[PDB]
C-alpha cells in the first residue's frame, strides 16, 4: 500500500509494464522541439519545403539548412537535430553514390530510406533526435517518406514533421488532393508552413528544394520562393 | 512492489522467480495493433487491422519470399529486424540448396533469434509478434511468434490490440477453416478482424490488408481496393 | 557538487567537471615545486618533501626528472601516474629527434603530454592524471621559459609560477619580488630560496628538504644542473645572511 | 654504389675506428664510443638513426653512460628485428668503455651475429682486403701517435678517417 | 592506421629489401652477407651422460644440465639458444626443479618450425636432466629425432661415419668424449668436449 | 535525471548534458566576430592577465588555414584538441582536393567531431564553441559558429561565450554597411562591442585581421589601442 | 561525514583531493605479514614472518622471499596470489631486459618496470590495485640496493624499512638500531630483532623465513641458516 | 613482403582457435565459452591505446607469465617511435574511425 | 636533370615545387610521384607552419622528407624521386639537402635561378 519510484524510462532498453520504450517517444519529443517541415508528394513530383527559424539579422540567411540533395532525384527535409541529420543524409548520398557505381542507377526513394533505417534503428548510442522526409521522383515515379527516432521509415502522400508536426499535417489533410501538380504542392507546403511559422515567410526563413519526373532535385531559389510567397 | 528491483534487467531474476521485462515486452506486442492468422489445406491467409489516411501508410503485412510472408503485431524495428532475418534465411537456402525453407524450421530460427538477447546485458526481448504464414510440401502453415523467445504453431491466431475478440471468433469457427476456399477462409479472418474492430467501426476495404500464400499461390499482400473483392461476400455484422 | 563529481566525463548546471578540479586538489597536497625563468638560465627550485633518516637516495634528481638534452621538468601530485607521465615526456621528445633530429621546442612536448592527460579526462573510465609538472626549457624559438601543466592538460608559460603546496602563496611571493628582465639567475636563486623560505616554514630551509636544477646556456649547449647540497647550502645561508643584515637595518 | 668496410684496432686505452671517405661511417654515441656502419648508406643512415633513439631513452632511464657491449647488444637487437628484409650494414662499436676505458671492437653482420675481436676488426662489403693489410701491420701495445699509422696505411693500402678515440680527448684524423 | 604498434619481425624493407637485390646482382654489385658458424659439430649418448662436441666453440648453453651446438647461421643458433635459455630459466624458476631436456627440445622444434627455417639453427641438443642423458638433432625447420649420436655442418658425413663405426651401446664418459673428438678430427678446428654427468 | 547521463532524452525533449557543455561554453572569454567588406575580424577578450604568465602560450584567436582562423570560448584544453584537429582535416583536404580548403567546411568537420562525442556517454562533448571566420578560393569573407551538440551555422556579426548576449545585441544595432565598407571600421566594431563586454579597451583584447589577401596575424596591443582611442574620439564628438 | 561513493571506486578523486581504494590496497598491505628490509655493507636482508606457524605445512612449497634474477630477490607483506603473479611478471622483465641489453636487470630498473604493472592497475576501472608491498632488493655496480614498491606503484630506495604488522614500530626499533656501516653479518640478526617486535608466538625456521642478497647474489637462507642466526640471537 | 610476415601476423590468432577447437571437441562447447569469456573481461582492462599497456590478467590466463618470445624482444612497441593524435588513436579503439 | 649550387646566402637552383617563403625543393624521377611528393611534404611543413606558429628548418624538413620517402619506397616497391631541398634556415643560413632513390641525405652545395636566402626565394 506504498508508492515506489520505477524509471523505464531513463533507459532505451527498458520497457514499461504496458510496453514503452520512453526515450524512442522523449526524441520524437526533440523531434517537436525542431523546425516544421512540410513536404507533398504528388503525381508530378514530390516537394520538400521547411521554415529556417532564422532569429537574428546577424545570422546568415544566405546560407542553406534544413534541406539536402542526397543524387540526382532524391532529397530529404531534416527536422529535429541537424547533427543527427548529417550522419543519415550521408549514409543515404555514399549508399545511391554507390548505387550508381555498382548498377549505373540512381537507388529508389525506398530503398534509401531502407539505408538510412540501416545507420539508424541501432542505439549513436541513443534515439536518432531527427526526423527525415525523403522526397524523391525515382524510377518508379514521385515519392515522400517520413523518418522517426525508432529507426524506421514510412511512405507518405502529404506529410508534416517537426514543430507544428501535426498542426500543419491536419491543414495537409484538408489542402493535399491525390490529383496535387507539383505547382500546388510547392505553394501549399509554403503558405501553410507560413500559418504555422510565428513570423511572416518570406524567401530568407524557408528551404524548399523540389523534384519533377522532368526537372530533377533543386533548391527553390529566392526569386522562386519570393514569387510563390507573393502569390501564397 | 518488490519486483521493482529485479524488473529494470532482462538479465536478473527475482525472488519471485520470472524475468518481469520478458512480460514487459508481451506486453509490448498490444502496443501494435490486431493481425489475424489463419489456414485450411489449401491456402494460409493473414489479415490486419491497420490503426493518417495521408501519412503512416502502415504496412502491417510483409511478405519474406515466395512462400512465406508475416503480419505485425508491436515494435517496428524489430518487426522489420526479425522479417530482414527471414528474407536472408530464404534467400541463402534457394541460393545453396535450390528450394524453400520450411516454415516451422524459419520461425524455430527466429526464435534462438530472439532468445539471445533475453539471455544477454545491453540488449532487451524484440517487443513484438509476427503471425509467420507460409506453403511447403506439407501444407498450409500459421506460426504466431511472441515478443519472448517461445513461439507457437497454429491453425488460427490473432495478436496485437483487443485481440481476444478476433481468438474467440477463430475457436468458434476453427474447424470451418481446415476445409475453407482461399475467399471463405480470408472472410472468416475478416470476421475475427471486425469481432476486434468496435461495433461503430467495421472492414470498409480501409483498414484491411490480406496477406494470402497457398498450393500453387505465392504470398500476396492484396491492400486498399485489392482486398474489396474478398469484402464482396462478407456481410452482417450480425 | 554531489553529482557531476564520478566519471570525469559528467557536466554540471554551471559546465563544471569536479573530478578534475579534485584532480587539482591533490595537486594542492604535494612538494612545493617553485620554478623561476631567468635570463642566465631557468632554475627549478623545490621542497625535497621526504626526507626521512632511514630513507636512501640511489638516484640523481628526486623530483626533476630530465626529458631532452635541452629540457628539465619537475612533478608535484600523485607519484605513480608522474613516474610513468614523466617516462612519457623522454619518449615524446625522443621522437621528434628522430624524425627531424631537432631536441623538441619545449611548447611541442608541454602540449604533447597535456594532449594524453585531456584524453584521460575526454574518455571515462580513465583517471585524470593527478600531477602538474614545472618544464624549463631552452629552444631555438623562445631562448629559456618555463612552463606548467596541469591535470585537465590546461597548460601556461611563466616568469615565475609555483606547483603543489603554498603555491599560490609562493606565487604571490614572486609577484612582489620579480623585476622581469633584471632577473639573472643568480637573483633567481635568490628569490627561488627566498620564497620557498618564505611559503613553507621548514627551519631555515634544510638543504636536504630543498633542492634546484639550473637548465642554463653555456658555450651553446644547454646544462640542466642540480644545485648540490653546499651549493643550496650557500644559497640558504646568504639568504639568511641578508635576513639577519635586515633585521639589524629595522 | 660505394659500400666500403671500416677497421679499428685495439691500444693503451685508446682505440682508432678508422673509416673511408670518397658516405657517413663514424657516428658517436657514448663519451669515447662510436659505431662504423658501412654497406649500403640509405639502411646504414636509418639503422644508426633508431639505434641513436633507442639508445637516448635507455641513457636518461639508466642514469650511466652505455657501454660499448651494452650499445652492440642493441645494434644486433636492433639488426635482428630485420632477420627477414635485413637494413643493408655492418656495423662495428669501436670504443673505450665510459668507465674502465678498455679498448673493445666488435663487427656485427646484417642480421646481427655481433663478434668481439681483441686486436682489431673490419666490417662492411670491402672488409678482407684491408684486414689482411692491419695485420701485416699491426702491433700488440699502440700509443696513439704511432696507432694513427697503421691503421690509415692499412685502410688505404686495402683518404679515410681515423678517429683515435682516447682516454683524456678523442683525436680524429681525416687524410 | 591509428592502431598501438606490437613488437617481432617487421617486414616492410622486404620488397624494396628484394629491389636493392634485384638491381645489384643485374649490375654485379655486392650487398652485405649472412655471417654463418661453417662448424662441425657433434654428440654422442654414454652410460651416464652426454658428450658434445664441436670445432672452433658450437656448443652454447642452455640450462645448468642442457647444452646445444650449433651449425647453420651464427646469429640465429645464439639467438634460438639464448631465447630457449631464458624460457627454461623462466620455466625452472617457477618449477623449483633445474628444467629438462624434452623441455628445450620441444620448445627449439616448436619455435623453429614457426619460422619455418628462414633462421639456420641445425643444433645438436645435448643435456642430462633428472630423466637422464638425452641427446636431440633439433633442425632449422622445427624437425628433430632422439638419436644416441649426430653431426651436423661441414664433414657431419665424415664425422658421422666414425661416431657409427666407433661407438658402443653403454660407452664410459672418456671414451664417449674421444668418439666425438675423433669425429669432429675427421669433419676437419680444436676439438670442443662439452661433457656432461 | 536525465543530466546524468550524455545520450538520454526527457519528455521535454532535451539532451540536458549536451547544453551544461554549452554551459561551459557560457563560461567562456567574450569572443567577438564580424565578416565586412573583403575583411573579416575575430576581436576576443584577454579575460585574466596573472602578472609572470607569457601571453604566447595561452591565445584565443588561432588559425587553422592559409584562409581560415577561429576565435574560441568555452574550456582549454577541449579547445586544444579540436583546434589541433581541425588544422588535421584542414590538411586531409587541401592535400586530396588540391583546394585552399573552405571556411564553412573545416565548420562542419569541428561540428561532426563534436558530434562524435555527443554519442557517447563514455566520452563528454568539447564543452567550446568558435568563431570560425575566414575565406574561400574565390575569396568570401565568412563568420560561422560551432557548439558542443555539434552543428555549424553561418553568421554575419557574432559574440559567443562570456557575455555573449550583451555583445550580441551591441551587433544587432552597430553591425552595418557603413560600419563594413573598411576594414578599419569592423576592428573598431568588435573592439566596441567589446567595450561592452569587459571594461578596459587595448589592455584585455587580442583581435586577428584576416582579409581576402592576407591570413590571421594577430595584433599588437598598441595597433587595437589606435582604434580603441579612435572610437573614444568618435564617443568625444558625439 | 560517509563519503563512501568516492571510496568505492579507484577512479575518482575526492572532494579534497584522496585516492582512497589506493590506501585499502595499502590497508591490504598494513594487514600483512611482517617483512624487514636491511640494506646493509655486504648485501641486503628480507628477514620476514611465515604466514604459517603450523604441524602441517611443506616447507619446499612456499617462499616469501623469491629471487627475479641470480642477483635479485624480494619479500612482500599483502596477498599472496597477488604477489605471486607480480613475480612471474618481474622474472620475465628481467630476462626480457637480458635478450635487449644482455645486461643483468638493475634493481633500480626492474623496480620501475613491477611497479609500472601497480600504475596500471589503479588507474583503469573494472580492476583493482594489488594489495601487496614489494622490497625488491638485489646487488649491482658493487653496491647494495633496496627498494619498496607499492600498490600504488611509488617506489623508493631504502638502507633500513619494514612493512606489514607492527611495522611502523619495526622502522622505530630500526631507526634506534640501523647503522650506515651495519654490515651483513650484523644486519640478519637486526632483521631477525625487527621481526621479534612485530612477532606473536616463539620464532624458529619454521615460523620465521629470512632471504638475502651479497656480491655473489640472492638466496633464501636455509632452514639451518635462519635457526643458527636465531641461536646467535 | 615474406611468407612469415602472415604467419605471424596472426600467429596468436590461428592458435587460441586451435586451442578452442580441441577443447570443443574434448571437452565440450562450454570450454572455449569459458576461456573466451575471461580473455575478452581482462582485455576490457588496459589504458588508452597510446599509452604501452601491462596486461598481468591476460598474459597468465594464457600461461604467457613464464614463456618469452621474439615478439617481446625485437621492435620494442613499449619505446615506440612512432605514436599518433590521443584522443585519434582512442577513437579508432572505439570503431569511431 | 635538377641543379643545386650552394652559396654563402645564394642557393641558385633550377630543373621546382617550394615547401616554404624560404625553401624551395626540386623533384624529378618517375614523373608524378615527383611533384606527388613534392606537393605532399611542401603541405606538411605547412601543417607544422600553421599548428607551431614556425615551420621546419631546411635541416628539420629534410629530414623529415627522408622518413617520408624511405616508408614511400618500403611500400610502393618504385615509389622513385630524386631531390634536392634547396634551404635557407633563419637560425644557421643556407642549405642544399640532395636526396637519393632509395632516401638518402647529403647537404651538397655541388647537387629557374630560384635564390633561397633570407630575404626569401628569387627565381
Amino acid at each position: 500500500m506504498f508508492l515506489t519510484r520505477s524509471e523505464y524510462d531513463r533507459g532505451v532498453n527498458t520497457f514499461s509494464p504496458e510496453g514503452r520504450l520512453f526515450q524512442v517517444e522523449y526524441a520524437i519529443e526533440a523531434i517537436k522541439l525542431g523546425s516544421t517541415a512540410i513536404g507533398i508528394q504528388t503525381s508530378e513530383g514530390v516537394c520538400l519545403a521547411v521554415e529556417k527559424r532564422i532569429t537574428s539579422p546577424l545570422m546568415e540567411p544566405s546560407s542553406i539548412e534544413k534541406i539536402v540533395e542526397i543524387d540526382a532525384h532524391i532529397g530529404c527535409a531534416m527536422s529535429g537535430l541537424i547533427a543527427d541529420a548529417k550522419t543519415l543524409i550521408d549514409k543515404a548520398r555514399v549508399e545511391t553514390q554507390n548505387h550508381w557505381f555498382t548498377y549505373n542507377e540512381t537507388m529508389t526513394v525506398e530503398s534509401v530510406t531502407q539505408a538510412v533505417s540501416n545507420l539508424a534503428l541501432q542505439f549513436m548510442s541513443r534515439p536518432f533526435g531527427v526526423a527525415l522526409l525523403f522526397g524523391g521522383v525515382d524510377e518508379k515515379g514521385p515519392q515522400l517518406f517520413h523518418m522517426d527516432p525508432s529507426g524506421t521509415f514510412v511512405q507518405c502522400d502529404a506529410r508534416a514533421i517537426g514543430s507544428a508536426s501535426e498542426g500543419a499535417q491536419s491543414s495537409l489533410q484538408e489542402v493535399y488532393h491525390k490529383s496535387m501538380t507539383l505547382k500546388e504542392a510547392i505553394k501549399s507546403s509554403l503558405i501553410i508552413l507560413k500559418q504555422v511559422m510565428e513570423e511572416k515567410l518570406n524567401a530568407t526563413n524557408i528551404e524548399l528544394a523540389t523534384v519533377q519526373p522532368g526537372q530533377n532535385f533543386h533548391m527553390f531559389t529566392k526569386e522562386e520562393l519570393e514569387e510563390v510567397i507573393k502569390d501564397i | 512492489m518488490f519486483r521493482n528491483q529485479y524488473d529494470n534487467d532482462v538479465t536478473v531474476w527475482s525472488p519471485q522467480g520470472r524475468i518481469h521485462q520478458i512480460e514487459y515486452a508481451m506486453e509490448a506486442v498490444k502496443q501494435g495493433s490486431a493481425t489475424v492468422g489463419l489456414k485450411s489445406k489449401t491456402h494460409a491467409v493473414l489479415v490486419a487491422l491497420k490503426r493518417s489516411e495521408l501519412a503512416a501508410h502502415q504496412k502491417k503485412i510483409l511478405h519474406v519470399d515466395n512462400h512465406i510472408g508475416i503480419s505485425i503485431a508491436g515494435l517496428t524495428a524489430d518487426a522489420r529486424l526479425l522479417c530482414n532475418f527471414m528474407r536472408q534465411e530464404c534467400l541463402d537456402s534457394r541460393f545453396v540448396f535450390d528450394r524453400p525453407l520450411p516454415v516451422s524450421r524459419l520461425v524455430s530460427l527466429i526464435g534462438s533469434k530472439t532468445q539471445i538477447p533475453t539471455q544477454r546485458y545491453g540488449r532487451r526481448p524484440y517487443g513484438v509478434g509476427l503471425l509467420i504464414a507460409g506453403y511447403d510440401d506439407m501444407g498450409p502453415h500459421i506460426f504466431q511468434t511472441c515478443p519472448s523467445a517461445n513461439y507457437f504453431d497454429c491453425r488460427a491466431m490473432s495478436i496485437g490490440a483487443r485481440s481476444q475478440s478476433a481468438r474467440t471468433y477463430l475457436e468458434r469457427h476453427m474447424s470451418e477453416f481446415m476445409e475453407c476456399n482461399l475467399n471463405e477462409l480470408v472472410k472468416h479472418g475478416l470476421r475475427a478482424l471486425r469481432e476486434t474492430l468496435p461495433a461503430e467501426q467495421d472492414l470498409t476495404t480501409k483498414n484491411v490488408s490480406i496477406g494470402i500464400v497457398g498450393k500453387d499461390l505465392e504470398f500476396t499482400i492484396y491492400d486498399d481496393d485489392d482486398v474489396s473483392p474478398f469484402l464482396e461476400g462478407l456481410e452482417e455484422r450480425p | 557538487s554531489r553529482r557531476y563529481d564520478s566519471r570525469t566525463t559528467i557536466f554540471s548546471p554551471e559546465g563544471r567537471l569536479y573530478q578534475v578540479e579534485y584532480a587539482m586538489e591533490a595537486i594542492g597536497h604535494a612538494g612545493t615545486c617553485l620554478g623561476i625563468l631567468a635570463n642566465d638560465g631557468v632554475l627549478l627550485a623545490a621542497e625535497r618533501r621526504n626526507i626521512h633518516k632511514l630513507l636512501d637516495e640511489v638516484f640523481f634528481s628526486e623530483k626533476i626528472y630530465k626529458l631532452n638534452e635541452d629540457m628539465a621538468c619537475s612533478v608535484a601530485g600523485i607519484t605513480s601516474d608522474a613516474n610513468v607521465l614523466t617516462n612519457e615526456l623522454r619518449l615524446i621528445a625522443q621522437r621528434y629527434l628522430l624524425q627531424y633530429q631537432e631536441p623538441i621546442p619545449c611548447e611541442q612536448l608541454v602540449t604533447a603530454l597535456c594532449d594524453i592527460k585531456q584524453a584521460y579526462t575526454q574518455f571515462g573510465g580513465k583517471r585524470p592524471f593527478g600531477v602538474s609538472l614545472l618544464y624549463i626549457g631552452w629552444d631555438k624559438h623562445y631562448g629559456f621559459q618555463l612552463y606548467q601543466s596541469d591535470p585537465s592538460g590546461n597548460y601556461g608559460g611563466w616568469k615565475a609560477t609555483c606547483i603543489g603546496n603554498n603555491s599560490a602563496a609562493a606565487v604571490s611571493m614572486l609577484k612582489q619580488d620579480y623585476k622581469e628582465g633584471e632577473m639573472t639567475l643568480k637573483s633567481a636563486l635568490a628569490l627561488a630560496i627566498k620564497v620557498l623560505n618564505k611559503t613553507m616554514d621548514v627551519s631555515k630551509l634544510s638543504a636536504e628538504k630543498v633542492e634546484i636544477a639550473t637548465l642554463t646556456r653555456e658555450n651553446g649547449k644547454t646544462v640542466i644542473r642540480v644545485l648540490k647540497q653546499k651549493e643550496v647550502e650557500q644559497l640558504i645561508k646568504k639568504h639568511e645572511e641578508e635576513e639577519a643584515k635586515a633585521e639589524r637595518e629595522k | 654504389y660505394n659500400g666500403g668496410a671500416v677497421m679499428a684496432m685495439k691500444g693503451k686505452n685508446c682505440v682508432a675506428i678508422a673509416a673511408d671517405r670518397r658516405f657517413q661511417k663514424i657516428f658517436p654515441m657514448g663519451d669515447r664510443l662510436y659505431i662504423g656502419l658501412a654497406g649500403l648508406a640509405t639502411d646504414v643512415q636509418t639503422v644508426a638513426q633508431r639505434l641513436k633513439f633507442r639508445l637516448n631513452l635507455y641513457e636518461l632511464k639508466e642514469g650511466r653512460q652505455i657501454k660499448p657491449y651494452t650499445l652492440m647488444s642493441m645494434v644486433a637487437n636492433l639488426l635482428y628485428e630485420k632477420r627477414f628484409g635485413p637494413y643493408y650494414t655492418e656495423p662495428v662499436i669501436a670504443g673505450l668503455d665510459p668507465k674502465t676505458f678498455k679498448p673493445f671492437i666488435c663487427s656485427l653482420d646484417l642480421i646481427g651475429c655481433p663478434m668481439v675481436t681483441d686486436d682489431f676488426v673490419v666490417s662492411g662489403t670491402c672488409a678482407e682486403q684491408m684486414y689482411g693489410m692491419c695485420e701485416s701491420l699491426w702491433e700488440p701495445n699502440m700509443d696513439p701517435d704511432h696507432l694513427f699509422e697503421t691503421i690509415s696505411q692499412a685502410m688505404l693500402n686495402a683518404g679515410v678517417i681515423v678517429h683515435i678515440i682516447e682516454k683524456d680527448k678523442i683525436t680524429t684524423r681525416t687524410l | 592506421v591509428y592502431a598501438p604498434p606490437v613488437g617481432g619481425f617487421s617486414f616492410d624493407n622486404c620488397r624494396r629489401n628484394a629491389v636493392l637485390e634485384a638491381d645489384f646482382a643485374k649490375r654485379g654489385y655486392k650487398l652485405p652477407k649472412v655471417r654463418k658458424t661453417g662448424t662441425t659439430i657433434a654428440g654422442v649418448v654414454y652410460k651416464d651422460g652426454i658428450v658434445l662436441g664441436a670445432d672452433t666453440s658450437k656448443i652454447h648453453f642452455i640450462s645448468p644440465n642442457i647444452y646445444c651446438c650449433g651449425a647453420g647461421t651464427a646469429a640465429d643458433t645464439d639467438m634460438t639458444t639464448q631465447l630457449i635459455s631464458s624460457n627454461l630459466e623462466l620455466h625452472s624458476l617457477s618449477t623449483g626443479r633445474l628444467p629438462r631436456v624434452v623441455t628445450a627440445n620441444r620448445m627449439l622444434k616448436q619455435m623453429l618450425f614457426r619460422y619455418q627455417g628462414y633462421i639456420g639453427a641445425a643444433l645438436v641438443l645435448g643435456g642430462v636432466d633428472v630423466t637422464g642423458p638425452h641427446l636431440y638433432s633439433i633442425y632449422p625447420h622445427g624437425s628433430t629425432d632422439k638419436l644416441p649420436y649426430v653431426t651436423m655442418g661441414s664433414g657431419s658425413l665424415a664425422a658421422m661415419a666414425v661416431f657409427e663405426d666407433k661407438f658402443r651401446p653403454d660407452m664410459e664418459e672418456e671414451e664417449a668424449k674421444n668418439l666425438v673428438s675423433e669425429a669432429i678430427a675427421a669433419g676437419i678446428s680444436n676439438i670442443d668436449l662439452c661433457v656432461i654427468s | 535525471s536525465y543530466d546524468r547521463a550524455i545520450t538520454v532524452f526527457s519528455p521535454d525533449g532535451h539532451l540536458f548534458q549536451v547544453e551544461y557543455a554549452q554551459e561551459a561554453v557560457k563560461k567562456g572569454s567574450t569572443a567577438v566576430g564580424v565578416r565586412g567588406r573583403d575583411i573579416v575580424v575575430l576581436g576576443v577578450e584577454k579575460k585574466s592577465v596573472a602578472k609572470l604568465q607569457d601571453e604566447r602560450t595561452v591565445r584565443k584567436i588561432c588559425a587553422l588555414d592559409d584562409n581560415v582562423c577561429m576565435a574560441f570560448a568555452g574550456l582549454t584544453a577541449d579547445a586544444r584538441i579540436v583546434i589541433n584537429r581541425a588544422r588535421v582535416e584542414c590538411q586531409s583536404h587541401r592535400l586530396t582536393v588540391e583546394d585552399p580548403v573552405t571556411v564553412e567546411y573545416i565548420t562542419r568537420y569541428i561540428a561532426s567531431l563534436k558530434q562524435r562525442y555527443t554519442q557517447s556517454n563514455g566520452r563528454r562533448p568539447f564543452g567550446i564553441s568558435a568563431l570560425i571566420v575566414g575565406f574561400d578560393f574565390d575569396g568570401t569573407p565568412r563568420l560561422y559558429q560551432t557548439d558542443p551538440s555539434g552543428t555549424y551555422h553561418a553568421w554575419k556579426a557574432n559574440a559567443i561565450g562570456r557575455g555573449a548576449k550583451s555583445v550580441r545585441e551591441f551587433l544587432e544595432k552597430n553591425y552595418t554597411d557603413e560600419a563594413i565598407e573598411t576594414d578599419d571600421l569592423t576592428i573598431k566594431l568588435v573592439i566596441k562591442a567589446l567595450l561592452e563586454v569587459v571594461q578596459s579597451g587595448g589592455k584585455n583584447i587580442e583581435l586577428a585581421v584576416m582579409r581576402r589577401d592576407q591570413s590571421l596575424k594577430i595584433l599588437n596591443p598598441e595597433e587595437i589601442e589606435k582604434y580603441v582611442a579612435e572610437i573614444e574620439k568618435e564617443k568625444e564628438e558625439n | 561525514m560517509a563519503e563512501r561513493g568516492y571510496s568505492f571506486s579507484l577512479t575518482t578523486f575526492s572532494p579534497s583531493g584522496k585516492l582512497v581504494q589506493i590506501e585499502y590496497a595499502l590497508a591490504a598491505v598494513a594487514g600483512g605479514a611482517p617483512s624487514v628490509g636491511i640494506k646493509a655493507a655486504n648485501g641486503v636482508v628480507l628477514a620476514t614472518e611465515k604466514k604459517q606457524k603450523s604441524i602441517l605445512y611443506d616447507e619446499r612449497s612456499v617462499h616469501k622471499v623469491e629471487p627475479i634474477t641470480k642477483h635479485i630477490g624480494l619479500v612482500y607483506s599483502g596477498m599472496g596470489p597477488d604477489y605471486r603473479v607480480l613475480v612471474h611478471r618481474a622474472r620475465k622483465l628481467a630476462q626480457q631486459y637480458y635478450l635487449v641489453y644482455q645486461e643483468p636487470i638493475p634493481t633500480a630498473q626492474l623496480v620501475q618496470r613491477v611497479a609500472s604493472v601497480m600504475q596500471e592497475y589503479t588507474q583503469s576501472g573494472g580492476v583493482r590495485p594489488f594489495g601487496v608491498s614489494l622490497l625488491i632488493c638485489g646487488w649491482n655496480e658493487g653496491r647494495p640496493y633496496l627498494f619498496q614498491s607499492d600498490p600504488s606503484g611509488a617506489y623508493f630506495a631504502w638502507k633500513a624499512t619494514a612493512m606489514g604488522k607492527n611495522y611502523v614500530n619495526g622502522k622505530t626499533f630500526l631507526e634506534k638500531r640501523y647503522n650506515e656501516d651495519l654490515e651483513l653479518e650484523d644486519a640478519i640478526h637486526t632483521a631477525i630483532l625487527t621481526l621479534k617486535e612485530s612477532f606473536e608466538g616463539q620464532m624458529t625456521e619454521d615460523n620465521i623465513e629470512v632471504g638475502i642478497c651479497n656480491e655473489a647474489g640472492f638466496r633464501r637462507l636455509t632452514p639451518t641458516e635462519v635457526k643458527d642466526y636465531l641461536a646467535a640471537i | 613482403s615474406h611468407p612469415l610476415e602472415l604467419s605471424e601476423k596472426n600467429f596468436q590468432l590461428n592458435q587460441d582457435k586451435m586451442n578452442f577447437s580441441t577443447l570443443r571437441n574434448i571437452q565440450g562447447l562450454f570450454a572455449p565459452l569459458k576461456l573466451q569469456m575471461e580473455f575478452k573481461a581482462v582485455q576490457q582492462v588496459q589504458r588508452l591505446p597510446f599509452l604501452s599497456s601491462s596486461n598481468l590478467s591476460l598474459d597468465v590466463l594464457r600461461g604467457n607469465d613464464e614463456t618469452i618470445g621474439f615478439e617481446d624482444i625485437l621492435n620494442d612497441p613499449s619505446q615506440s617511435e612512432v605514436m599518433g593524435e590521443p584522443h585519434l588513436m582512442v577513437e579508432y579503439k572505439l570503431g569511431l574511425l | 636533370y635538377l641543379i643545386g649550387i650552394q652559396g654563402p646566402d645564394y642557393v641558385l637552383v633550377a630543373s621546382m615545387f617550394k615547401m616554404s617563403e624560404k625553401i624551395l625543393l626540386l623533384c624529378v624521377g618517375e614523373a608524378g610521384d615527383t611533384v606527388q611528393f613534392a606537393e605532399y611534404i611542401q603541405k606538411n611543413v605547412q601543417l607544422y607552419k600553421m599548428r607551431n606558429g614556425y615551420e621546419l628548418s631546411p635541416t628539420a624538413a629534410a629530414n623529415f622528407t627522408r622518413r617520408n620517402l624511405a616508408d614511400c619506397l618500403r611500400s610502393r616497391t618504385p615509389y622513385h624521386v630524386n631531390l634536392l631541398l634547396a634551404g635557407y634556415d633563419e637560425h644557421e643560413g643556407p642549405a642544399l639537402y640532395y636526396m637519393d632513390y632509395l632516401a638518402a641525405l647529403a647537404k651538397a652545395p655541388f647537387a629557374s635561378v630560384r635564390i633561397i636566402d633570407k630575404n626569401g626565394i628569387h627565381d
